[PDB]
C-alpha cells in the first residue's frame, strides 16, 4: 500500500504500526501521539481488515471535531459510511476497494497519493476527482451510475472504471449535507488556510497586547488572503468579495476580553465549488 | 511442446481471421439462459477469433456459435458473451457496447433493452424476425407487436442458412454489415448495401412483401441480388418518426452523444465559472467542424450544420449554476440517406 | 434528476436564445400571458430572457379555433 | 482518416543461394518500382470516335540502389562476383517501409533479382562529399504485399 | 462619468492579460504570436478586359509561444521530444483575453489540431540579467475567433 | 514573506550562471547559443479537401560557444588543429545552469556527438578597451534536457 | 473616439536611512544574503503612530521587499554628521490600511 | 542452440547475459573518469547523462527493446531516490539503470492445411 | 544512421588597415607588382605584445 502511495504522489508519509485490532491500550494513546507531531494532515488508515479500520476510525473520531485540521480518508465496505464518522465534514469516504497483480486493496493509500499530486499542480481549491490511479488494473466491483445515484447524495465517492482514460476517483464529497461544507476542496481550502494562519501568527505570541499588535497582525493575515485570491483560490472579483480581516476594540472585542490576555479577529473568505453535472441537451431543430 | 530449437511440422492447422475493428462497432451478442454448451461465466469478452477458439475450439452449430463466427470473419473487433439475464448491468458496467445484438432470443434481451433505453445509454439494439415464414396474409401489425417501439433498434426478418448448414441469426447478419460500413464509409452511412459473405438467406423475398413491412414498424429485409450477394435491404428502425427515422441518423448522434462526453469527462469537477464554459464551447465546435468536413453534417457553411449555445440567460439560470449544473445545448443537422428512386421512362418509335 | 456525477444527454430540445442589452428600449408587452404560479398575475414582472419567461409563465399553451398568441 | 505513407524508413532483405545467411541491407536512395501492362492501339474501319486498346505484356522497372562506399557487405561481393561472370545467382529480395513502431506498412518482394550495373561516384579534389555507388537489379516478377497497398 | 461596467463593454481590451489552455491544462506562457488567417489569390484576365479575382486556399498558420525555464519538468519539451517519425501528440490551444482577476473570458483564438515544429534554447551569456526564455513554435490547420 | 527557499522551486532560473562540460573536462565560457530542436514538416492535399500535417525529421544543430584568450594553452584550437579529414575526437557536451556557490545544477542541456567546424579568431583594434574573444561553432546530431 | 485606460502597475522602489550603531549591522545580514535568486522577503510596515508608540494612525504596507541596494556613510574629516547607511527595496505591492 | 548453463526468465539466451556484459564494461569504463571527483550533486548528473548518452546510441542500432526511449532504459541517481546522506559520506554513489533486451526467436511452428482440388 | 563528418578547410581571408603617412606606401608597392599570376607571398605574424 505505501508503494501505491509513492506512486501516486509521495509525501513525508508518517508512519504508525499497529499490529493487533483489539489492543486497545495503544488505540487509546494514538491521538495523544499525533498531536505531538506537528504536521498531520490526513489519516487514511489502508488496511484491508474490516474490524481492524473500525477500531481505527472509532478512536480517531473524537480528533477530528476538535478544530486541529485533520481530515479523515475512510473507506466504505459495502455501499454505506463506516458509522464512526458518521456526518462530520472531515471525513472522505471512498468504496471500491482497488486491486493488485490479485490482492484487494482500500483505496485510501492511493487516494492519500492524489492529494498531493492534486494540491502540488494545482492547489487544495482544486477538487481531486478527475485523477487516474497510476500502479493498479482494475477495482473489484464495477460501479453503475444507478447505484452511484444512490451513493453520490452521500459522500461515497465511487473509483469509476472508464475504458479510455483506466481507474478515475470520481467524486469530492464530504459526509457533510449542508451546503457549506458539502465539498472536499472547498473544506480542505479552508483547514489549509487557517493551518498556514496559525503558522504566521505564532510569533506574534506573548506580544504587548495593543493597538500596534493588533494590526501586525491584521496584515499578516490580509498578506496571506491576498496571495491566495490572486492565484485563483477565492471566489472573489474585487478582493474585498474575496475575504474580510476585522480586528479592534469596539469591534470584535471588549475591554474585559484585552485584560484576561488575548485577542478575537475575523477572518471570512469566499470559496468556489466545481461542477459536477454537465447537461447536454441535444436537437437536431435549427 | 516446443523442445529442440529447430523448427515444427504441425499439421492440424486451423482457420484464422484478422482483426479489421471499428471502434463504434463493440456488440453485445446475448445467448440463452437454458443453453447448454456455454461456459458458466456470465459475462465474456472476446478480442479476437483466437481467443474465441481457445473457450469455444469445436465448431458447435448453435445461434451464438454461428453469429460470433460471422462477427469474425467480416473483421470485427472486442465483443461480448452476455446472458440474458444479465444484459441491463453488463451495458452498466463495461462502458464500451454500441450495439445490442439479439443472436437468437425473443422477450427477454426485450424488456432489458427497454430498461437500459429508459436509464440512457446511447445503445442500439438489433433484433431478430421470425425464424418460420411469414405467410403474406399475416398482417404488419400482429407480427410486429413483439418488438418495442422505441428509435434505438431494428429488426430484419430473414434468417440464416450458413454455408455449413447451420442457421445465422438476422442480428449476426445485419451487425457483420455495421463493421464493414463503419470503416469504410463511417456511422453516419447506412448499413444496409453492403454486402455480407459466407450466409445466405433462408427465404427469398419480394418487394411486393417488403412494401407492407416498411412504414410502420419496419421489419427491415435482407435480400439478395445478382451481383451483390445477400446484403441487407433497408435502413428505418422501429418508429416512424421525421426525427428518428433513419438508422443512419440514430447512430450518428449515438456517436456524436458518445464522443462528446468522452470529451467533456476531462473537464468534469473543473470549478464552474465562465472561464470554464467557453473551453466547453470550443471543445464542441473543434469535434463538430471535424465532423462536418468529412461529409457526416448536412450544410453548406458552418452556421447551417452545428451550433452549440451556453451563457448565464441562454441556457442555465443562476439557481441552477449553484446546484453545480452546467447546460450546453447542441443542434446539428445530418444527412438523410436516398431511399426511392423513380425511373420515369418515355419512347416513341423511330422518333 | 442528476445525481451521478458524470454528463447527461437529453434529445429533444429546443434551441435557446439570445437576449441584448439597452437602456433606451424597456417595453411594456400588456398581452394574455398566461403565469404558471398565481401570484404574479396583476403585477409587473421583469423578463430578462426567454428562460425567464419559461420557468415564470406557461410558454406552450394548447390550443382549443382560438390560438394563444402572447408566448409567440 | 489514415495518415498516408512518408518514404524515409525502408528495410531491404536479400536471399542469394550462394550465400547461407539472409542478410539486410541498408541503402540510401531506392529509386522505384513500376509495372507496365503495354496496350496497343487497333483502327477499325467504320469507326472513327472511339479508341480500341489492347492489353498484351506486363513490363516490369528496374531496381536502383544507391549507398556509400562503406565495408564489404555480402551484397557487394556478390556484385563483384557476378560482374566478374563466376556466378550468375540472383535473388528474392524485400523491400519494406516502417511506421512510427516498427511495423511493416508495405512490403514489395521482388523475385529472381539479378545484378546487371555497378556505377561508382565522382572523384573531385574539391567535391566535400560522400563516394555513392549505384547498383542496378533486374528481376522477374514483382508481387507488393501489405495493409498499405 | 463613465462607471467601469461600460469600460468594459465599450472599451477595447488590451494584450498582457491572457491564459493558453494548451490540451488538458493552462501552461502560463509570456509571449503569444502568429495566429493569422492568411488566404492565396487566383486571377483571371482575358482580351475583352475583364479581370476576375479570387481568394484562393488559406494556408497553415505558424503559432509562436515563448516561456522561461522553471525547476520543475519541461513540459513543451516533453511534447517534442516525443516525435517518433510521423507522429506526434496533437493538441488544441486556446489563447483567451482574460480580466483582471481572472474569471472571465473575453475574447478567445482557438487553435486546431497543432503540433510543436521547433524548440528553442536560452541563450547563455555571462553579462546579462535576463531570465532562460524557451520558445516553441507549432504548426496548424486552422485558426478560428469566439466571442464570447 | 517568500522565504527563499520557495524562490528556488517557483522562481524561473536566470541565464548568467552555467558551466560547460566539454568531454572529460570543464572550460569557463562567456557565451553559449543555438541548442534548438528543429523539425522539418511533410503535408498532403487532395481533391476532396483532406489536408495532412506530419512533423518531417529533425535537422542537426548548431553550437556557438565563446569564451575570452588567457595566456595558457588555446583547449579550443587543439580540438580543431587535429581534423585529419575526415576524423575528429567527438565530444559529449553539457551546458548546465548551476546555483550561485556552483554546487547545483538546476536544468542542464546535453549536446551528444559535437565536432568543431568554425573558429574565430579575435578581432584587433587598437582603439578598442575590449578582450580577445574566440568563438567556436559545433555540429552536433542531438540535443536533449535533463530536469533535475 | 479617444480610449483613455489604465495600464498595469509597475514596482514601487521604497528606500530607507538608518544610523550606524556599534553593534550587529542588521541590514548589511539582509543584503549579504544574496545567492543568484534567493532572498528572505519581508514585509515593510510602516505606521504613522502617536506620540507615545502604540497605535497606528494610518499605515503603509509593502508585501514582497528585497533590498537592491545599501550605501555606505560619506567619511569626512571635517563634518560633524552622523554615520547613515541608506538601503533601497523592491517589492510588488504597497497597500495603505487605516484605523 | 544459444541458451546458458540456468534455465530463468532473467538469464537464459547467451544473447542477453552477453549484451548486459557488454554494457556494464562499456559503463565503467566511461565511469571510471570520474572517480575521485567531488561526491556532489553536479558529479550524480554528469554520471547519469553519460549513461544516458550510452545508452541512446545502443538502443538505436537495435540493442534495446522498445519503440520510444521511455520503454528501453531508465538511469536514476538521487538523494533520496537510490542513496541516503549517511551513505554519501562513506563515498558511495548507487546509480540504478534498467535496459531492456531483444529475446531472439527459437521455435518456428508451421501451421499446414491442405485440401485437395479446392 | 545519420554520419557526420567534417569536410575540408577553406583558405582565410585576412584584413589589415593603417594609416596614409607621408613616406613610402609599402602596401602599395606588394600590391602593384601583381604580374599576371605572381606575387611575393609573406608569412604574417600577429603577436599580442605587452
Amino acid at each position: 500500500a505505501l508503494r501505491l502511495y509513492f506512486q501516486n504522489g509521495g509525501g513525508p508519509c508518517y508512519l504508525y504500526p499497529l499490529e493487533k485490532a483489539d489492543d486497545n491500550g495503544p488505540l487509546a494513546a494514538l491521538p495523544d501521539l499525533i498531536d505531538e507531531v506537528g504536521e498531520i494532515t490526513l489519516l487514511a488508515s489502508p488496511d484491508p481488515d474490516e474490524t481492524y479500520r473500525t477500531a481505527v476510525y472509532g478512536a480517531l473520531a473524537a480528533s477530528l471535531d476538535q478544530h486541529k485540521g485533520y481530515f479523515l480518508l475512510a473507506d466504505s465496505v459495502n455501499g454505506d459510511a463506516p458509522s464512526a464518522v458518521g456526518g462530520s465534514a472531515q471525513v472522505a469516504v471512498y468504496y471500491p476497494n482497488v486491486e493488485v497483480p490479485p490482492l484487494s486493496l482500500p483505496p485510501s493509500a492511493l487516494i492519500a497519493g492524489v492529494y498531493g499530486k492534486t494540491d502540488g499542480e494545482r492547489g487544495v481549491w482544486k477538487a481531486p476527482a478527475n485523477v487516474v490511479l497510476n500502479g493498479v488494473s482494475d477495482v473489484s466491483v464495477r460501479v453503475t451510475n444507478e447505484q452511484q445515484a444512490e451513493l453520490n447524495p452521500k459522500g461515497i465517492n465511487v473509483i469509476r472504471h472508464f475504458s479510455d482514460r483506466g481507474l478515475v476517483v470520481w467524486g469530492s464529497r464530504t459526509q457533510k449535507d449542508d451546503d457549506d461544507w458539502r465539498y472536499i476542496p472547498v473544506r480542505r481550502l479552508f483547514d489549509a488556510a487557517e493551518r498556514d494562519i496559525k503558522k504566521a501568527l505564532q510569533p506574534m505570541v506573548f506580544e504587548p497586547n495593543s493597538q500596534l499588535t493588533w494590526k501586525r497582525v491584521q496584515t499578516a493575515i490580509d498578506n496571506y488572503l491576498y496571495r491566495l485570491w490572486q492565484q485563483g483560490a477565492l471566489a472573489g472579483n474585487k478582493a474585498e468579495e474575496a475575504y474580510f480581516v476585522r480586528v479592534g476594540k469596539g469591534i470584535t472585542m471588549t475591554q474585559d476580553e484585552i485584560n484576561q490576555g488575548k485577542m478575537i479577529i475575523q477572518v471570512g473568505m469566499a470559496a468556489v465549488r466545481p461542477a459536477e453535472f454537465i447537461i447536454l441537451k441535444f436537437t437536431q431543430d435549427m | 511442446t516446443t523442445t529442440y530449437p529447430g523448427v515444427y511440422l504441425s499439421e492440424d492447422a486451423v482457420s484464422s481471421f484478422s482483426v479489421n475493428s471499428a471502434a463504434t462497432a463493440v456488440p453485445l451478442f446475448a445467448y440463452d439462459s437454458e443453453n447448454t454448451n456455454t461456459i458458466n461465466k456470465p459475462i465474456q469478452v472476446f478480442r479476437n477469433w483466437a481467443e474465441f477458439t481457445v473457450e469455444y475450439p469445436t465448431p458447435l452449430e448453435d445461434a451464438f456459435y454461428t453469429s460470433l463466427s460471422l462477427w469474425f470473419m467480416h473483421g470485427g473487433g472486442k465483443c461480448y458473451l452476455v446472458n440474458e439475464a444479465n444484459i441491463a448491468d453488463a451495458v452498466a458496467q463495461y462502458d464500451d457496447i454500441t450495439l445490442i445484438v439479439a443472436a437468437g432470443t425473443d422477450t427477454t434481451t426485450y424488456t432489458a433493452f427497454t430498461t437500459v433505453v429508459g436509464q440512457g445509454y446511447r445503445i442500439f439494439g438489433l433484433f431478430d424476425g421470425p425464424k418460420e415464414k411469414i405467410a403474406g396474409t399475416a398482417k404488419p401489425d400482429e407480427v410486429m407487436e413483439e418488438y418495442p417501439t422505441s428509435p434505438f433498434g431494428a429488426v430484419f426478418y430473414p434468417w440464416g442458412t450458413l454455408a455449413s448448414g447451420a442457421a445465422v441469426p438476422p442480428s449476426a447478419i445485419a451487425a457483420a454489415s455495421i463493421t464493414q460500413t463503419d470503416r469504410t464509409r463511417g456511422v453516419w452511412k447506412a448499413p444496409a448495401n453492403q454486402a455480407v459473405n459466407g450466409v445466405t438467406p433462408a427465404f427469398a423475398v419480394s418487394d411486393d412483401f417488403q412494401g407492407k413491412y416498411n412504414q410502420g414498424k419496419a421489419l427491415n429485409m435482407i435480400r439478395t441480388f445478382s451481383g451483390q450477394g445477400t446484403v441487407v435491404w433497408g435502413a428505418r428502425t422501429l418508429e416512424d418518426s421525421d426525427n428518428w427515422r433513419y438508422i443512419p441518423v440514430r447512430r450518428l448522434f449515438n456517436a456524436v452523444e458518445r464522443d462528446i462526453q468522452k470529451s467533456l469527462n476531462k473537464l468534469v469537477f473543473e470549478p464552474n465559472s465562465q472561464p470554464t464554459w467557453q473551453r466547453v464551447k470550443a471543445a464542441v465546435d473543434s469535434y463538430l467542424h471535424s465532423l462536418w468536413q468529412q461529409g457526416a453534417l448536412a450544410g453548406n457553411t458552418p452556421a447551417d450544420a452545428w451550433f452549440v449555445q451556453v451563457g448565464k440567460d441562454l441556457t442555465m439560470t443562476q439557481e441552477e449554476i449553484n446546484q453545480g449544473k452546467m447546460i450546453i445545448k447542441i443542434g446539428l443537422a445530418a444527412v438523410r440517406p436516398a431511399e426511392f428512386i423513380i425511373l420515369q421512362f418515355s419512347q416513341d418509335i423511330a422518333q | 434528476v442528476t445525481s451521478v456525477p458524470g454528463v447527461y444527454i437529453e434529445e429533444d430540445a429546443s434551441p435557446a436564445m439570445s437576449v441584448s442589452a439597452s437602456a433606451t428600449a424597456v417595453p411594456l408587452f400588456v398581452a394574455r400571458f398566461t403565469p404558471l404560479k398565481p401570484e404574479l398575475a396583476g403585477v409587473i414582472t421583469r423578463i430578462g430572457s426567454w428562460l425567464d419567461y419559461t420557468i415564470l409563465f406557461d410558454s406552450n399553451v394548447p390550443s382549443s379555433v382560438v390560438d394563444p398568441t402572447a408566448s409567440v | 482518416m489514415s495518415t498516408p505513407a512518408v518514404s524515409h524508413r525502408f528495410l531491404v532483405n536479400f536471399l542469394f543461394n550462394n550465400i547461407p545467411n539472409p542478410f539486410d541491407i541498408a541503402f540510401q536512395r531506392i529509386s522505384g518500382l513500376s509495372r507496365t501492362l503495354e496496350v496497343s492501339q487497333h483502327r477499325e474501319g467504320g469507326e472513327n470516335v472511339r479508341n480500341l486498346w489492347l492489353a498484351e505484356q506486363v513490363n516490369h522497372g528496374s531496381l536502383v540502389l544507391e549507398r556509400g562506399v562503406m565495408n564489404a557487405s555480402p551484397l557487394t561481393l556478390q556484385f563483384d562476383r557476378v560482374l566478374r561472370r563466376e556466378s550468375t545467382q540472383w535473388a528474392n529480395v524485400v523491400i519494406m517501409l516502417l511506421n512510427e513502431l516498427s511495423l511493416p506498412v508495405t512490403t514489395w518482394t521482388l523475385s529472381h533479382a539479378l545484378p546487371v550495373r555497378w556505377q561508382m561516384g565522382d572523384l573531385d579534389a574539391g567535391s566535400n562529399q560522400v563516394l555513392i555507388n549505384t547498383l542496378e537489379l533486374r528481376y522477374q516478377d514483382m508481387r507488393m504485399l501489405g495493409v498499405k497497398l | 462619468a463613465i462607471t467601469a461596467d461600460d469600460i468594459a463593454v465599450q472599451y477595447p481590451i488590451p494584450t498582457y492579460r491572457f491564459i493558453v489552455t494548451l490540451g488538458d491544462e493552462q501552461v502560463p506562457f509570456t509571449s503569444a504570436s502568429g495566429l493569422d488567417i492568411n488566404f492565396d489569390t487566383i486571377e483571371y484576365r482575358d482580351g475583352t478586359g475583364n479581370w476576375f479575382k479570387m481568394p484562393g486556399q488559406r494556408q497553415a498558420p505558424n503559432i509562436t509561444l515563448s516561456k522561461g525555464v522553471f525547476p520543475g519538468k519541461n513540459a513543451m519539451y516533453e511534447w517534442i521530444n516525443a516525435i517518433q517519425l510521423n507522429q506526434v501528440e496533437k493538441k488544441d490551444i486556446m489563447i483567451s483575453l482574460t480580466n483582471e482577476a481572472g474569471t472571465e473570458v473575453l475574447v478567445s483564438w482557438n487553435v486546431s489540431n497543432a503540433f510543436p515544429t521547433s524548440l528553442t534554447s536560452p541563450s547563455f551569456d555571462a553579462t546579462s540579467n535576463e531570465i532562460a526564455v524557451q520558445q516553441i513554435t507549432l504548426m496548424a490547420d486552422r485558426v478560428t475567433i469566439q466571442t464570447a
